[PDB]
RNA sequence: AAUAUGAAAA
RNA sequence: AGCGCCGUGACGCAGUGGAAGCGCGCAGGGCUCAUAACCCUGAUGUCCUCGGAUCGAAACCGAGCGGCGCUACCA
RNA sequence: GGGUCGUUAGCUCAGUUGGUAGAGCAGUUGACUUUUAAUCAAUUGGUCGCAGGUUCGAAUCCUGCACGACCCACCA
RNA sequence: ACCCACUCGGCACCUUACGAGAAAUCAAAGUCUUUGGGUUCUGGGGGGAGUAUGGUCGCAAGGCUGAAACUUAAAGGAAUUGACGGAAGGGCACCACCAGGAGUGGAGCCUGCGGCUUAAUUUGACUCAACACGGGGAAACUCACCAGGUCCAGACACAAUAAGGAUUGACAGAUUGAGAGCUCUUUCUUGAUUUUGUGGGUGGUGGUGCAUGGCCGUUCUUAGUUGGUGGAGUGAUUUGUCUGCUUAAUUGCGAUAACGAACGAGACCUUAACCUACUAAAUAGUGGUGCUAGCAUUUGCUGGUUAUCCACUUCUUAGAGGGACUAUCGGUUUCAAGCCGAUGGAAGUUUGAGGCAAUAACAGGUCUGUGAUGCCCUUAGACGUUCUGGGCCGCACGCGCGCUACACUGACGGAGCCAGCGAGUCUAACCUUGGCCGAGAGGUCUUGGUAAUCUUGUGAAACUCCGUCGUGCUGGGGAUAGAGCAUUGUAAUUAUUGCUCUUCAACGAGGAAUUCCUAGUAAGCGCAAGUCAUCAGCUUGCGUUGAUUACGUCCCUGCCCUUUGUACACACC
């Protein structure tokens, strides 16, 4: 019955031990990229860390301090900021 | 519970009831005089000279005073 | 739709 | 007496010189009041033994062992 | 009649070449349950059917015997 | 051909029981212990067995006639109440599902159980209805286990010993883990209390939870349960307790051979929602005025100050009370109970959640809570009590509660930073403020508080805001090990716990399966209490933030009622 033997309990011993590409971003800047990102962010209605750093392969943190410097050239317009997102566009006149 | 045997030997045997001294007149052997005093008598005023102090390693003690009494003398 | 069996006394 | 064949997981049986597979069985886990069944998983093979050849054989060739089959007709 | 083979626990079966008996069933005990059955755990029982050679020493090697199991036993 | 009445003979049928029957039932199954109209056949417990055998018919299969040995205490018939059904009807439940949410099962660790191990790894419990359970988060105690050592708290009666002494305690040396004289050596001490024995008690977390009380859980969170007197039945029993409709409800409206009642539900009680009302409040506040601080400079704004006072109870505590009663309207149904929608309202699911919670039962759990105990065992080299050290944690594995995460809805740092339930010392030491010291834990000197007065606005976390990041097993996770620093504790070691540095493994959203859940609910997030000397990943509560999807069904698991069948009644296992 429910009971087994000592020889199948010793099964718990014969158990055994026996159980169930990466993306390359810049991360820093060169001359290229430089050119790159101020010939192309005045395309890119919508601008943001996430963006940038899916369609110009920059490593996210430089990508934050880039928007800070585009801000500050004046080549973007805010529409919102927060600690954890911000929101931009290419201070187009447009809109 | 399980049948109980015990791994030393005997240890029931307890010390005697008492030493039997029997008459216990230990206290002097004298020739008709005043029979005085084969030990002395301790000197502690809890005893007041109603002990004889011991003798076990030629130095005395007291079973009155109890305990850690001791004198060489 | 498939659904078998559940020792002896008390 | 002669000659031929087989032997591989617990069981039955496959399989070629690069190495072990099938079904059953076993084992765990779940479902069940519990077992069966069912569902999800897993393992387990001196390949009869010894030796030789080969870079390495279950396989090739010797030895051995065990178990089989055939031949046994003419008087 | 000869050749061969095997006989080990109450029973059954492995063993193993020369260092010593293993497994199951059986029996006893305990766990289990109200008590049993079943199950589990432990224990018992084995000169290995009798005389050798020595591997110091045989259960297994070898010659006897007592059981048995196979194979073969004029002739025209 | 009809229609009406009658008649004879059939096939039957409906209602009743004078009557019959064990009943189901029956106009024959009646005219039957008040036993007799005529007659044929058949049965004598169940099996053996319509078997064997002998006949006889048959082409045969088989038919007719037809035993016995042996075996057994029931077999069987009709109804009753249940239980049960892959039977039907009705109504229901997130311990069921549907639509989903969150998960578990996948990994690591805490914890419990089993297995294994061992001297012991104490033990009870094993589907819901055992496994973060015994309030069991065990370092000694707990503790019941294991290796060892003490002590007796063996009442009392009697017998023995017996103050030319019953008996007790002994320092020290040995022994022992041990300043345990326990025991040995030794000589002292004590003095009727004892010791020895016969009886007899006493204790036991020893056995029995299948011998019991009590308690709880479960059947069983559904609505069920019972008498009196009547009615049916020979009787178990039945009606009352129900056709329909409704309710969460055996809740009612009704029906009615039942009437009138009782427990249950309800009604009830507590808690949670409204109160510009009563009563108020230096143990809660608010405003005004004083005094004071800052900016304004100011006229206004924000603060500090109870002996500055005054006023008030809006907020806060309460006591008594009000309020809700589906209130009103419109639809809808015996046109009733009721339901649906809308209106108002603090609230219109019994307004929300609980407490209590019936008849009957389990051979559910406990004699390891009990000075509650029966019976058995044991009772002094005790299973009593106590002391030292282990063990309850031991690890090849399986299982169950969970706590962490697997990351950008984040991690980290620096800000904003707001609750509630609740608890806390005094003759014993709690909750601790403030100051100082230390990175930290923590240490230090005082302080208030027996508590709406102090801890405490418990200034909690999650949350928001600003920064480091970067899509990567990465700053995710911090398991795992080392070194060190403190605390509680006689004692931490098999690390109690905290901290510092270092180590940085599994873990890529988890297989078959499966848990919980209908709004302040799930879930996230912590806080208080519990046990506590220290220790939480545990539970009991509390609060913050706060969803999705339902608003139905009987398809799976189940429930209650009625009908039905039964060869079941230790009751579909």
């Amino acid at each position: 019955l429910s009971k087994a033997a000592k020889a199948a309990a010793a099964l718990a011993g014969g158990k055994k031990s026996k159980k169930k590409d990466r993306a390359q971003h810049a991360v820093i800047l060169d001359q290229e990229k430089y050119d790159r990102i101020l010939k192309e962010v005045p395309t890119y209605r919508y601008v943001s860390v996430s963006v940038l750093v899916d369609r110009l392969k920059i490593g996210g943190s430089l990508a934050r301090i880039a928007l800070r410097h585009l801000e500050k050239e004046g080549i973007i317009k805010p529409i919102s900021k927060h600690s954890k997102q911000a929101i931009y566009t290419r201070a187009t006149a447009s809109e | 519970r399980k049948k109980k045997v015990y791994t030393t030997p005997k240890k029931i045997k307890h010390k005697h009831k008492a030493v039997k001294l029997a008459v216990l007149s230990y206290y002097k052997v004298d020739a008709e005089g005043k029979v005085t005093k084969l030990r002395r008598e301790c000197s502690n005023p809890t005893c007041g000279a109603g002990v004889f102090l011991a003798n076990h390693k030629d130095r005395l003690y007291c079973g009155k005073c109890h305990s850690v009494y001791k004198v060489n003398a």
